[PDB]
């Protein structure tokens, strides 16, 4: 049974529902446009409001 | 700055001299790490850390045993030591080639390349009994053996075979190779040999690290 | 012309070094104590000490007024004492460093840098300020400012060279089984060539007189030394590390 | 071979499968997905503190969830709590074991964890009436050093150690209420999806799982490296991760995708990645390498925006505010900076 | 994903001939050393061989020097190790094993329990 | 955590008398220890302040020179010696524990207390200095001050105490808007710069007394008379 977890993890894994990779993209584009514009290390903010 | 925080800088200012103190004690303590093998017999020179004291220096030393065989991660948290410790066993030959290749990867490796290593040679007595009597011999595992001679600089030690010396030179020979071959001096080797009943193995270690500490200040100041 | 050179290489350089060491958390080794006390005499030497005698030089007039110029001469002698001084310092910090390397991790603390630095000054005050408060004086002068830390350095950097020399070719056979002396000559040369000279005519004229030693050569000999004061920096921090230092400094 | 022959060949069938899977659900790259948006141009970003207390080399940090206090581990076995607006050192914790190889910052802030060769995770109160830093919980239970440890609240953490599992803790009772199993070499990295129902671990054996933690089960399994894998860090969506693996390479894997969507490297990277994080709007990916430096990756366009320059030795943790603000580096030279 | 399929291994009557190919997928053959191991039965995993990146820098153990020769070609990304007068010491099932990093020459933890980046075996077995 | 104070007494208003504070419970070392009187008719009033490690020392006004103020860490001690009392110095004083760093609640306990009889100052007032209440009803405290106590770094260091009948008063709000340790959440802090109020929801038993409003803005520590919450 050494290999029988891995086979069955294998098989657990192979189980799964997998979205098309242009899907997942574009999801991953959209979050970083939507919050692009509260991101301090994308566009600086003003030395006022930076707390370091 | 308000009140609370001229006492919180203060405070960051006491904790700053405790660090200041524990940075005292901690640059005159001296690490070195402890390997070898199962059979290597080092429990004698989890963590079985040990503190000693030659001649008012602080030496402490660390014996990893709590992990598993792979030591490729672990290993780097050892990067600042003083020197790596290295014990093998003189009379196992079979497992001779497996210290001969732990020794190449940690001279070899990236991290390790600035740590000097003491080596210590540790069943010098079992190495003897075994070369005088016919249980194995040393040509089979390794047949460079063959064509071997002893060491102009080998000293013998009295009352002792000439075929003993033969044999634990031949094995302190193949670190040395492996040691040389590579590194261009910024680390170094140190073979000591070695017995279950030696007491000198302390001052043996304070001797060797004063050599490893006094050629790192003479490269540091370019004075090779 | 040259003088105006030396003035501004000596500023420029023992400001630089000064500045590397105090804003480089990872220079402040202990040794840069010293580095940095010899670094500060240095400086001063390029502000109020070469500048007011190449303008003399150039310009029979004294720059500096009658009164100042006895408060000068002793500018000189302390900034002067007190960096040669720093340089027997720091003679003897590598040699504890490599003589008694394991001891050395705590043998000279921060609190004996800070000492030995003080102490250096004190003394350089002391030898500087105590005409304030002739033949005599200036052989004592010149043996506790000069002749007794170049005895001391000779001294500790011939130990150092015989370690070093035994420890190299002890590696050279080890690794042949299968420099000190550039380093140390370069240390010891400058300093002698410079400062030498001018003690050495120093305790001439102290004992046969001043007529034996004629002015201008006495001004050159002192403005050999001033010389040293510029090329110190040059020495003691042609290290890697340093050379990080200034490279991150001055690139910004 | 009976067990040897047939288990061996029902998975090399089945990894076949799931690479066919992967094939045809890759509709398209990532890169070629954003290869019209605008370029991030270079973020160039400047040490603005440097934390210097430690003693020796650093080799984790956490930040508290309050983006100003943070915690660090350092090899002379001390634990320091920085202000970092301040450079104030709010704590300085001794520990017991001097070869701590991660630290945890509490979420809620009451508490901080440490852990390393000693395979005990260490629990410190730091709000207690006696008014200094006391342990309370020593968590053993674990066969090798602990890689990493973070918490999911106040009462519960979890931990990746060196033999091969990643458990699931109870301060509480002290014990493991699960252990999760199936990783082939030692766990060097474990990071908490924004939910917290889910955490993905990095391996020596070049792969990276996703485990659920409520059922202790490994989701999902991803490869594509080739070396051991150091770092590893939850896309702030939470539907993503990066790996930083001693390939040199860093690499990102969507959940639902299964697959690598991008490979960040370049021929003349040489040296692996120790840490990695991300920003506020995962369009950063700041990893840090053995070059002594830390390079600033586009995440959606694979080339190096920015470079993090001005360590002198290695970069072993490298951590990003909750609020994004800084950018907290440690390395092995013991000094924090603080980038904006 | 990295994987190390490697064949060859056969009955042999003592002092033959038999030739070891380990086929490499999942990474980038020519920055990496490779290593040959074996595990004797009735004992534990023991190194034989390796060779660096290129092939310039090759060594063996000393029971198997002047017998064992291998090679490497970064072309086809596989690894070979050519036998020759086989002995009844020999018999092992013979694993393919890489450096854990690449452009290193320190392979550490190849001959471990349980490594990740090792091939599953082939049953070398002489006898008479 | 338990602070005793010893010393107090009958002292004739020519001579000496030296107030000692013993601490058992915390780390006394890391602690900064402050000395605050309160007269029998009278409310809470900072005498002097000594530091960690007694780096920094501060006196009120009306004792400075005339006191001083000490500490033994490895005695764990806390000394105040009185020399030339007055016949105002008739008071309780009250040893006081308090850490100063980012996110510390200073001033969280009160020692016991010791009864002593002799035979650029932020004032703040409390308005409404006694008024009844009923249980089970929300109440609203404002102590105003006159310089606004906002730092610009999001700290306006107003701090509430409770003093219950026979007992040291115990610290409520820290910063105006932070609770305690071991404080209900019943109780609320809010309020602006040089106007701050305390509002308590369902007002119970253990909630009778004086309720006092102090400063940390700067050092000359100012307390409000109090506003004697009664039944
Ligand atoms: C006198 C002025 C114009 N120049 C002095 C030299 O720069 C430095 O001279 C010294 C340095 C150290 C000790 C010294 N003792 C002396 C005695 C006489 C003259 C110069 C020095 C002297």
């Amino acid at each position: 049974a050494q290999a029988r977890k891995l086979v069955e993890q294998l098989k657990m894994e192979a189980n799964i529902d997998r979205i098309k990779v242009s899907k997942a993209a574009a999801d991953l584009m959209a979050y970083c446009e939507a919050h692009a514009k509260e991101d301090p290390l994308l566009t600086p903010v003003p030395a006022s409001e930076n707390p370091f | 700055l308000s009140a609370e925080d001229k006492a919180a800088v203060e405070r960051s200012k006491m904790i700053e001299k405790q660090l200041q103190k524990d940075k005292q004690v901690y640059r005159a303590t001296h690490r070195l790490l402890l390997l070898g093998a199962d059979n290597s017999g080092k429990s004698t020179i989890g963590i079985f850390e040990t503190k000693f004291q030659v001649d008012k220096v602080n030496f402490h030393m660390f014996d990893v045993g709590g992990q598993r065989d792979e030591r490729r991660k672990w290993i780097q948290c050892f990067n600042d030591v003083t020197a790596i410790i290295f014990v093998v066993d003189s009379s196992d030959y079979n497992r001779l080639q497996e210290a001969l290749n732990l020794f190449k990867s940690i001279w070899n490796n990236r991290w390790l390349r600035t740590i000097s290593v003491i080596l210590f040679l540790n069943k010098q007595d079992l190495l003897a009994e075994k070369v005088l009597a016919g249980k194995s011999k040393i040509e089979d595992y390794f047949p460079e053996f063959a064509r071997y001679t002893t060491p102009e600089d080998a000293t013998p030690e009295p009352g002792e075979d000439p075929r003993v010396t033969r044999a634990k030179y031949f094995i302190r020979d193949e670190f040395l190779r492996i040691s040389t071959a590579s590194g261009d001096g910024r680390h170094y080797c140190y073979p000591h040999f070695t017995c279950a009943v030696d007491t000198e193995n302390a001052r043996r270690i304070f001797n060797d690290c004063r050599d490893i500490i006094q050629r790192m200040h003479l490269r540091q100041y370019e004075l090779l | 012309a040259l003088l105006a050179l030396a003035v501004l290489a000596t500023v420029g350089g023992n400001l630089l070094v000064i500045v590397a060491i105090a804003w480089t958390p990872r220079l402040q080794t202990m040794t840069n104590v010293f580095v940095t006390s010899l670094a500060a005499a240095d400086l001063v030497m390029g502000l109020l000490v070469v500048p007011p005698a190449a303008t003399l030089a150039l310009t029979g007039h004294w720059p500096l007024g009658a009164t100042g110029c006895e408060l000068w001469t002793s500018v000189d002698v302390l900034c002067v004492t007190a960096s040669i001084w720093t340089l027997c310092a720091l003679a003897v910090d590598r040699y504890l460093a490599v003589t008694n390397p394991l001891r050395y991790g705590a043998l000279v603390t921060k609190r004996c840098a800070r000492t030995a630095v003080v102490l250096v000054w004190v003394v350089s005050a002391a030898v500087s300020f105590a005409p304030i408060m002739n033949m005599p004086y200036v052989l004592l002068s010149s043996s506790v400012s000069f002749y007794l830390p170049l005895l001391v350095m000779l001294f500790v950097y011939a130990r150092v060279f015989v370690v070093a020399t035994r420890q190299l070719r002890l590696l050279r056979g080890e690794l042949g089984r299968f420099r000190a002396l550039c380093t140390l000559g370069l240390i010891m040369g400058t300093f002698t060539l410079c400062w030498l000279p001018f003690f050495l005519a120093n305790v001439l004229r102290a004992l046969g007189g001043p007529s034996l030693v004629p002015g201008p050569a006495f001004l050159a000999l002192n403005w050999l030394g001033y010389a040293n004061s510029a090329f110190n920096p040059l020495i003691y921090c042609r290290s890697p590390d340093f050379r990080s230092a200034f490279r991150r400094l001055l690139c910004r | 071979q009976s067990e040897l022959d047939q288990l061996r060949q029902e998975a090399e069938q089945l990894k076949n499968q799931i690479r066919d899977a992967r094939k045809a659900c890759a509709d398209a790259t990532l890169s070629q997905i954003t290869n019209n948006i605008d370029p991030v141009g270079r973020i160039q970003m400047r040490t603005r503190r440097t934390l210097r207390g430690h003693l020796a080399k650093i080799y984790a940090m956490h930040w508290g969830t309050d983006s100003r206090l943070l915690v660090s581990a350092s090899q002379d076995g001390k634990l320091i709590i920085w202000d970092s607006y301040t450079t104030n050192k709010v704590h300085a914790i001794p520990l017991r074991s001097s070869w701590v190889m991660t630290c945890a910052y509490a979420p809620s802030g009451n508490y901080v964890a440490c852990g390393g060769l000693d395979n005990i995770c260490s629990i410190y109160n730091l709000k207690t009436r006696e008014g200094n830093v006391r342990v309370s919980r020593e968590l053993a239970g674990h066969t090798g050093y602990l890689s990493c440890c973070r918490f999911l609240d106040d009462n519960q953490i979890v931990t990746s150690s060196g033999d091969t599992t990643c458990a699931l803790w109870d301060i509480e009772t002290g014990q493991q209420t699960t252990t999760f199993t199936g990783h082939t070499g030692d766990v060097m990295s474990l990071s908490l999806a924004p939910d917290t129902r889910l955490f993905v671990s990095g391996a020596c054996d070049a792969s990276a799982k996703l485990w659920d933690v409520r059922e202790g089960m490994c989701r999902q399994t991803f490869t594509g490296h080739e070396s051991d894998i150091n770092a590893i860090c939850f896309f702030p969506n939470g539907n993503a991760f990066a790996t930083g693996s001693d390939d040199a390479t860093c690499r990102l894997f969507d959940l639902r995708a299964d697959q690598e969507l991008m490979t960040y490297s370049h021929d003349n990277i040489i040296c692996g990645i120790t840490s990695v994080s991300f920003s506020k709007s995962g369009r950063l990916l700041l990893a840090g390498y053995d070059d002594f430096n830390c390079n600033v990756w586009d995440a959606l366009k694979a080339d190096r925006a920015g470079v993090l320059a001005g360590h002198d030795n290695r970069v072993s943790c490298l951590g990003v505010t909750d609020d994004g603000m800084a950018v907290a580096t440690g390395s092995w030279d013991s000094f924090l900076k603080i980038w904006n | 994903q990295v994987q190390l399929q490697e064949s060859g291994g056969g009955l042999v009557q003592p002092g033959g001939s038999l030739r070891l190919s380990c086929a490499a997928s999942g990474f980038t053959f020519s920055n990496y050393k490779m290593n040959w191991v074996r595990q004797a039965p009735g004992k534990g995993l023991e190194w034989v061989s390796d060779i660096s990146q290129s092939g310039a820098s090759i060594s063996y153990t000393g029971s198997v020097k002047g017998r064992f020769t291998i090679s490497r070609d970064n072309a086809k990304n596989t690894l070979y190790l050519q036998m020759n007068s086989l002995k009844p010491e020999d018999t092992a099932v013979y694993y393919c094993a890489r450096c854990p990093a690449p452009f290193t020459r320190d392979c550490f933890d190849v001959t471990s329990t349980t490594y990740a980046y090792r091939g599953q075996g082939t049953q070398v077995t002489v006898s008479s | 955590v338990q602070l005793v104070e010893s010393g107090g007494g009958l002292v004739q208003p020519g001579g000496s008398r030296k107030l000692s504070c013993s601490a058992s419970g915390f780390a006394f070392s890391s602690f900064g220890m402050h000395w605050v009187r309160q007269a029998p008719e009278k409310g809470l009033e900072w005498v002097a302040y000594i530091s960690s490690g007694s780096g920094t020392i501060y006196y009120a006004d009306t004792v400075k020179g005339r006191f001083t103020i000490s500490r033994d860490d490895p005695k764990n001690t806390l000394f105040l010696q009185m020399t030339s009392l007055r016949s105002e110095d008739t008071a309780m004083y009250y040893c006081v524990r308090s850490i100063y760093y980012y996110g510390s609640s200073p001033f969280d306990f009160w020692g016991q207390g010791t009864t002593l009889t002799v035979s650029a100052d932020i004032v703040m007032t409390q308005a409404t200095s006694s008024v009844p209440v009923t249980p089970g009803e929300s109440v609203s405290i404002s102590c105003r001050s006159s310089k606004s106590l906002l730092h610009s770094n999001g700290n306006t260091y107003l701090y509430w105490f409770l003093q219950r009948p026979g007992q040291s008063p115990q610290l409520l709000i820290y910063r105006m808007s932070n609770l305690a340790s071991g404080v209900p959440d019943r109780f609320s802090g809010s309020g602006s710069g040089t106007a701050f109020t305390l509002t308590i929801s369902r007002l119970e038993a253990e909630d009778v007394g004086v309720y006092y409003c102090m400063q940390h803005l700067e050092y000359p520590l100012t307390f409000g008379a109090g506003t004697k919450l009664e039944l």
